[PDB]
């Protein structure tokens, strides 16, 4: 129904996820865990515990293990119908890590194909939140780019991000200076990467 | 061993129809509620429909109601989801699950359903070339742009799976044209670029497309 | 149909907004400017505002950003049997990083006597907008029992302010001791935590 | 002297019906395209409907698919939007606008709020956000009012009957899972004034004819 909310936590932390009871008339709640690319799993709840905060339902993880980092869904049944709550993604907390930035001009083969995509890469950073602003001949762009973010890296718990500027071939040839400007928690000043067409 | 196996997913035009199946094993669909749950890309779980163990009859989400119809075959224990008048919003991975009575304790592997006016099309692969201006210390970045394909999924490897460290293959984005696009990148020592070749192997099974693109300065 | 995308800029900057078009070719455009709490305004362009069509995508350019140009911009496309507004681009004022001052408020006795409890955490005058508030009740990380909202860019110093409200039943509130909100932000080299003990 | 004034907005249960009006002045709707555009809180503009000049042909967004009807009365010089089978996602500020390379909607109404929900009208409870030793820092103290559990929007807040505006932050309302709204208004002041100056938040909730003052004192 929508994108899951986020929660940052460390191994060993205690986490409590609250599920608001809509307008039901029973304590029929079930909790599920889902990892990327896999089906959800019904939570069987040792470190997992279910309770009742007021009229609402809660799921508590007493001490987060590495395997606990995933998206959690609260399910309420009637039982003439079923409803899933918004996902809550539990993320691994680590120290701030500034991104390294790279820009890629469109290949000659792509220009031959009638399109020009410019790619800005942000590598190995934390937290996930980062802003990329595009500039063409020093003109700030909007509405002609799209971003994409990896899942948290298994080894160092960092993120990587791509931002792609898409222009027509004809328009790409009309400008000279292409740049992406990156803003992030770990950056005291914006980092810019650029190139001159030709 | 309890096990649900799904099939019947795929690509369809808006207003078209598909029929999903759910082969049960280690149990029979007579003594259990069977549910259908879908998940649109990057979104949360959404309940679709359910059928009762003893008698049939049905319960549907409001978003579906009178467009899909759930059913089952007792002899060959198989649940079905007959989807009609499909819309773009119905694009999702569809799961079938068994409810015990407490909750959906067993799930199928899931199957992708895409509803769109776009035609099947293989990706054009373009190099994201390494450069002396594109380094971070001794590290160089490079990659492959996998653009304008349809439908999902594509798979990307580097040097036939030999290169995995430092690889980032980003989730696809749905462009305004109705086609998908993604990039796959890798960071490597710039000192290796002279004596090392880098090839991204792109596989798009839905279009029978296999591309291997070498990436060089 | 979705939230407006955000763009940080300064006075004198050049800004070009691209209208993400569909089956246009034979399509016309109109550009609008909206500020908080007011109806949109039609933009007349040619002299600070100019526009053109690069292929199927319409563009609007602001040649030199003025203080009154900071707002949310929308493109409207219309053609045969189609009229739609594109996603909004919110052009906001860029300024130096400013760390929030953080304040926490226990539930008033008045609300407690009324059988409920709301804990409020206030983040005052910070920039950039991006900020993360994490509630902790007896060092248990909370999620799904709080809500927050943020003001528009301040007309005084171009900062933002945020309030986060943790909602609990009275009974649940009274069986926990330590309440805390942990604030993460650009201007903070380390997360700031404001807390209190129930009944002090 | 062109003006458009809207009315008819309010609360309605899902499945219910509402008729919005758009009274024109300084021109007649007969000679122009008239448009309806809506905006959900925090979201972008969404075109809803339009009616053509001279002949009154109509056009609708797919999202209001045979549920909405646009019309105009040229004698009363008013345009209408009949809304049937309303759903929660129809909740928004609705604007009407007049159309006229440089063409576009050049005149707009002030907008009217339409709320679709099963919740009933309720006035707010007002609680103090009291200043304190931990609500102060290096000279300035923060205080405010929590305006909780009201429906529908809007609520308005002022401080000391409008005399205090500097340092005031009145946040956007949030829709709680209960279906009721809540908002906070805060203000920062000098700590030394806490003993002297009095601070009162004036809350008004027209949909329930509710008026409430709350004096905010140190705990
Ligand atoms: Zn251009
Ligand atoms: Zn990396
Ligand atoms: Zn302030």
């Amino acid at each position: 129904t929508q994108s899951p909310s986020s929660l940052s936590a460390s191994v060993g932390d205690r986490v409590t996820i609250t599920c608001r009871a809509s307008q039901s008339v029973s304590s029929a709640v079930a909790w599920y865990q889902q990892k990327p690319g896999k089906a959800p799993k019904l939570l069987i709840y040792s470190r997992f515990s279910g309770s009742r905060s007021g009229t609402d339902f809660t799921l508590t993880i007493s001490s987060l293990q590495p395997e606990d980092f995933a998206t959690y869904y609260c399910q309420q049944y009637s039982y003439s119908l079923v409803t899933f709550g918004q996902g809550t993604k539990v993320e691994i907390k680590r120290t701030v890590a500034a991104p390294s930035v790279f820009i890629f001009p469109p290949s000659d083969s792509q220009l031959k194909s009638g399109t020009a995509s410019v790619v800005c890469l942000l590598n190995n950073f934390y937290p996930r939140e980062a802003k990329v602003q595009w500039k063409v001949d020093n003109a700030l762009q909007s509405g002609n780019s799209q971003e994409s973010v990896t899942e948290q890296d298994s080894k160092d718990s960092t993120y990587s991000l791509s931002s792609t500027l898409t222009l027509s071939k004809a328009d790409y040839e009309k400008h000279k200076v292409y740049a992406c400007e990156v803003t992030h928690q770990g950056l005291s000043s914006p980092v810019t990467k650029s190139f001159n067409r030709g | 061993e309890v096990q649900l196996v799904e099939s019947g997913g795929g690509l369809v035009q808006p207003g078209g129809s598909l029929r999903l199946s759910c082969a049960a094993s280690g149990f029979n669909v007579y003594y259990y509620y069977i549910h259908w749950v879908r998940q649109a890309p990057g979104k949360g779980l959404e309940w679709v429909a359910s059928i009762s163990p003893y008698y049939g009859y049905t319960s549907y989400a409001d978003s579906v109601k009178g467009r899909f119809t759930i059913s089952a075959d007792t002899s060959k224990n198989t649940a079905y989801l007959q989807m009609n008048s499909l819309r773009a919003e119905d694009t999702a991975v569809y799961y079938c699950a068994r409810w015990s009575y407490s909750g959906m304790d067993y799930w199928g592997q899931g199957t992708l359903v895409t509803v769109s006016s776009a035609s099947t099309k293989g990706p054009s692969v373009f190099p994201l070339a390494p450069s002396s201006k594109s380094t971070s210390g001794g590290t160089a970045a490079l990659g492959c742009l996998v653009k304008d394909y349809f439908p999902e999924p594509v798979t990307v490897s580097w040097n036939s799976g030999a290169l995995t460290s430092g690889v980032h293959t980003f989730p696809a984005v749905l462009q305004s044209s109705g086609l998908y696009s993604l990039s796959s990148v890798v960071t490597v020592p710039s000192s290796s670029l002279g004596t090392q070749t880098y090839i991204c192997n792109v596989n798009h099974k839905p279009s029978n497309t296999k591309v291997d693109k070498k990436v060089e300065p």
